[PDB]
């Protein structure tokens, strides 16, 4: 693995000598739960809603408050 | 904006972390000088009463200054007409917790000016704009969440009508994206991610157009086995710069997570990577990975220099930066291209070198990381032969005063799972000082480049790493603070000493320059810390502690203690 | 010891946090005079690392220099041929606990020197000898239990092969007591209470016998009503004075407890006392008892000067001293004769003066304090119109700069039980400024005083309280650190103000000298905390909190901030 | 109470009008646990003959130690 093999332009990725190709099914496998890798995204949307909620009760108002709710 | 305009167009004061938008981080003030500088001497000083590193440098906007500190990241706003009275100051009230989820010390490395605002954050993830004069909260907003390890610690960035924040945390396995917010109102405008579809990176149609082999479309999932880029890191915490006239804004996207290599095949796009985005838009012009497939932590966030040089005789508009991986990088600002690709020290061997047609790091197999096995003697370390420093540029000689590190390490990396708030490091290293070393002891160097060669003037050495950057002004001096406590200034023509001074604590920002009623100072922070400082100030005696940077610097103790605050010379 | 009369004889060194065995806390170096201090720049720094004030000063012994903070009580060692370079540092492990039962900050006063030993005691109630070269620990043993809300914060003071020490608490009703130990061993000589029978006390044969009305034998237990003298306070934590010619020591025993008088009728003896005591079998040759029965947190543990000058034209051997009560003293050292107690401001309203021939003061009930009733505008304060801090004596003009407060206060007990390791005070209090200040908002002032008569020279107002004291040097000038943040020089014959700098944070110690290779140097602590700056430290801002403290140093706040360090400046 | 009038020489105290010349009995009686009151003394008693055990404990040998029993 020495960054020239290329299967596509900006993919030049390979497995290592000895390791799988794909890391799933191996002892590599990382098994991953699913819904902790949704966690950054609920977080995301919750605190997005968050702060429309601060602006808009602002934007009418005239006054900004950010224990808003 | 307009008013950000004016103060950049005002001699002597400092509205910019970096010193301007191209962030060359210099200054026209030649009061001091070559001639003169023997008799700077102390001005006056100011404890922030926090202890912990004091990364950043203070702001000078009209007769005011604005100096910040670590956690809790309070505020000091003082009129320059009498240091000795706090105009206003904003104190947050944080949680404790927040803490715990930071990797490398509770740093800040800075404020932001923008119509006549602060623009500020908070460790955890508030970002502010108060009104400058008498501090009054206009907006508050939150942009990270430290229950899924994510937290703010880079200084914002404001062009136009917009301020730019990034979030921390691809030790915690944080995704990154940077983040676009009205300076007038806080309301988000965008947000880029590092790893995702190329919606959520956010490529223009004409993405990397004019280096198509530096990859275009779907490789932010294709480069990822399954939804590993989900907490793929990328998170951008370092620097930026903006060219006015191409509208463009550029920085560096992290380390993908987790450090261990064997969890996640792939290139791992579009982490590690140098963009050109619109700022308006936020899509991307160009895009280049420096480290595909990061096996060492090289997280691509340092410094962005933009230059006006001739290269083969003609006038080009360049981007610079040194890497952590230990590359001093060249590119045209423009359409990415690549001009410059050279090691910042011999000493470097994760890659033979990088190959200008392909574009690509030419990996060293014997340097490489990988489950188990041990690898050793690897450079740069994981700390790099670059952190987040910020450096100077003379515009005269058109030289680069870099802050680098001299320091390798040894790694084996582990297995370990993954849960939304906890670290996900896996790997155990050791680090040590590099080998070129006069005395094989040294881990710093101040070292003098030309961008368009790569290639290095003059080097003065460090017992220690040369961790928060250097300043250069006109005077012909390269100004820095140091890890041990001084603050010096050098003969940018050869690095010679021409003085120094001992600080309360080592230093780990970078200089800055104001005028005040015609007088010239400088100025800098002191409390030593960041990832160099952990074994000192967590009180670590594990070598092993501290992700190996315990081992490393376990004689910085016997040099300085924590501080926290700023002092300020003048003639 | 042999060794502490080497250093005290050697020019340019300071062995002796008071200045010399006389405590006069001046010196003899001339380089810095009148007419070069407005030269004089910051020479170098060192940060402690820790917070919360920092009181006392450094100590200079050859070309070492060892430096103490706030607790945990650390303790740096320097050779003064490279201040960047910490020799050996003593770092105690103690119980965040100690914390609770220090009334006043957790601060420290400093170190002490003998027999090729620094001397250093730990808050939680430990003292220890260690190599002056090494940091190598020779013994350590136990003088005060925080279990019973018993903590150290005072300097040692060591004159031949001895070591006094006593332990901190009255405000928890600790019986105080002066503890005498072994210079090369640790163990314990004899202890002398300030409560309690004669044999506990230890007095002499001729205790008292030149004044026969200051009172004699069997009063520590018959001006007590039953048992209340067991918790009757009485504890030393101030500064000592010692006379080799007449082998005595003097030093002023504090308050009686609880703040609350009606809940102890009774004289409360042999609290608030000025002594003379046998230094080798600790027995008092004299005692007076300055306050009989405080009604309000007067602690007498202020420093003691000894000075030789003409009274009426006879030279007599003399002993100065400004008490929290607003008096200043001069006793004769030999026999504890009176012959000077006069108001150092004309605001004192607790006494209407003190009577020289019954040698007590005569007590205005306006002022008094007491049950069931708010006393208003009494002055001074229980904060004093003069507190720790260290004066200074030019033998030349024969003149004493004392830094006094100008402080006043509204005070009412309530009723409360003892149990032993929590606050035993019952008392509310409000502060504010005294009626004299130009604005009538100022709390300090640096007044020079003739001790044979008690007359003002000159007066200087400061905004905040002068709680760190003054340093003489013969080149004419009185130097001091404020609260809010400057070290200042001034001109010994009118105080006017010569030069100034802005530390870090405000100086709550007493600024000292030193020569190395042939210049003269001033030192001083930095880091605001002690009694005033608790509403800072801590956080509070009930203006009640802090023991009163709170309301009155409010503004505190938009000055400085907390610090911790040593900021030391020369020609 | 002005602290002139002294019952003998070092002992000028007196009651303020309306307050009780003796305190035990009186609505300021303090009412002291004994046990309370003893404490410090226990605590030095206790405090020297661990020290004593110390310094005892290294002049015999010639290296000091703190930890004793
Ligand atoms: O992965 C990240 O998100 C992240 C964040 C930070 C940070 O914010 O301080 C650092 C790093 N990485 C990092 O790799 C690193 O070497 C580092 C050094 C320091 C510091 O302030 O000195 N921060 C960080
Ligand atoms: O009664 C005591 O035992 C005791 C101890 C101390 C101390 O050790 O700091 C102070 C006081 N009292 C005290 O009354 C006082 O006003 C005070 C001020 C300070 C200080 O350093 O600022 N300590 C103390
Ligand atoms: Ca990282
Ligand atoms: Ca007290």
């Amino acid at each position: 693995y020495d960054g020239q093999n290329c299967k596509e332009p900006g993919n030049c990725w390979e497995n290592k000598p000895g390791y799988p190709e794909k890391i799933a099914g191996s002892k590599y496998d990382p098994k991953h739960d699913p819904v902790e890798l949704n966690k950054q995204e609920e977080s995301i949307k919750a605190m997005d809603a968050r702060n429309a909620k601060r602006i808009a009760n602002a934007k009418s108002s005239g006054n900004f408050v950010f224990d808003v709710k | 904006d307009a008013d950000l305009d004016k103060q950049v167009n005002t001699a002597g004061a400092w509205p910019i972390a970096t010193g301007g938008y191209y962030s060359q981080h210099n200054s026209p003030l030649a009061q001091i000088n070559k001639s003169n500088v023997k008799n700077v001497k102390a001005a006056w000083s100011f404890s922030t009463g926090v202890l912990n590193g004091h990364e950043g440098a203070p702001l000078v906007i009209g007769d005011m200054m604005y100096v910040h500190s670590a956690f809790p990241n309070n505020t000091y706003a003082l009129n320059l007409n009498d240091p000795g009275k706090i105009v206003w100051q904003h104190k947050p009230k944080q949680d404790a917790s927040t803490k715990a989820v930071m990797c490398c010390d509770v740093v800040d490395r800075g404020l932001a000016y923008g119509a006549g605002q602060i623009v500020k954050k908070q460790a955890n993830g508030h970002l502010l704009a108060l009104d400058a004069k008498t501090g009054k909260i206009n907006w508050e907003v939150e942009v990270c969440d430290p229950k899924v390890g994510s937290t703010l610690t880079q200084a914002p960035f404001v062009a136009k009508d917009t301020v730019l924040m990034g979030c921390s945390g691809a030790e915690l396995g944080v995704r990154g994206a940077v983040n676009a917010f009205d300076l007038k109102t806080g309301e988000l405008k965008w947000r880029a991610f590092a790893t995702g579809s190329d919606d959520s990176v956010r490529l223009a149609k004409d993405f990397n157009s004019a280096n198509p082999h530096y990859g275009q479309f779907g490789l932010g999932t294709k480069t990822w086995e399954g939804d590993a880029w989900k907490i793929g890191g990328g998170t951008n915490w370092g620097w930026y710069a903006y060219d006015p006239k191409l509208n463009l804004f550029y920085y560096g996207s992290g380390n993908p997570a987790p450090w261990n290599e064997t969890m996640r095949p792939g290139d791992n796009k579009w982490t590690m990577t140098i963009w050109g985005r619109d700022l308006d838009t936020g899509m991307a012009k160009w895009g280049y990975q420096k480290t595909p497939h990061d096996e060492w932590d090289f997280a691509g966030v340092n410094q962005m220099v933009l230059t006006d040089q001739p290269v083969n005789g003609k006038m080009t508009p360049l981007l610079s930066h040194i890497d952590r991986n230990g590359i001093l990088y060249t590119l045209n600002r423009e359409n990415g291209n690549l001009i410059v690709a050279e090691k910042v020290d011999p000493a470097v061997n994760v890659f033979k070198k990088v190959d200008l047609k392909t574009g690509t790091p030419v990996r060293d197999p014997e340097f490489a990381t990988r489950m188990d096995h041990k690898g050793t003697n690897i450079c740069p370390s994981a700390m790099g032969f670059h952190n987040q420093g910020v450096d100077s540029y003379d515009p005269e000689s058109r030289t680069l005063y870099a802050g680098l590190n001299h320091i390798c390490m040894d790694w084996e990396p582990f297995m370990l799972p993954y849960r939304a708030g906890q670290f996900f490091v896996g790997a155990t290293l050791a680090m040590y000082p590099g080998p070129n070393g006069p005395t094989k002891k040294e881990m710093g160097q101040i070292r003098a480049f030309d961008l368009t060669t790569g290639k290095a003037k003059w080097t003065k050495w460090e017992k220690f790493a040369a961790w928060g950057g250097t300043l250069y002004t006109k005077g012909g001096l390269v100004w820095y603070a140091t890890l041990d406590g001084y603050l010096k200034a050098l003969d940018n023509k050869d690095g010679k000493e021409l003085w120094n001074f001992k600080m309360p604590s080592g230093g780990i920002g970078s200089p800055m320059t104001y005028s005040f009623k015609g007088k010239q100072y400088i100025g800098s922070m002191y409390g030593v810390g960041g990832w160099p400082g952990v074994g000192l100030v967590f009180d670590l005696t594990d070598p092993s502690a501290g992700l190996g940077a315990v081992g490393a610097f376990r004689e910085l103790q016997n040099h300085t203690q924590m501080g926290g605050g700023l002092m300020v010379f003048s003639l």
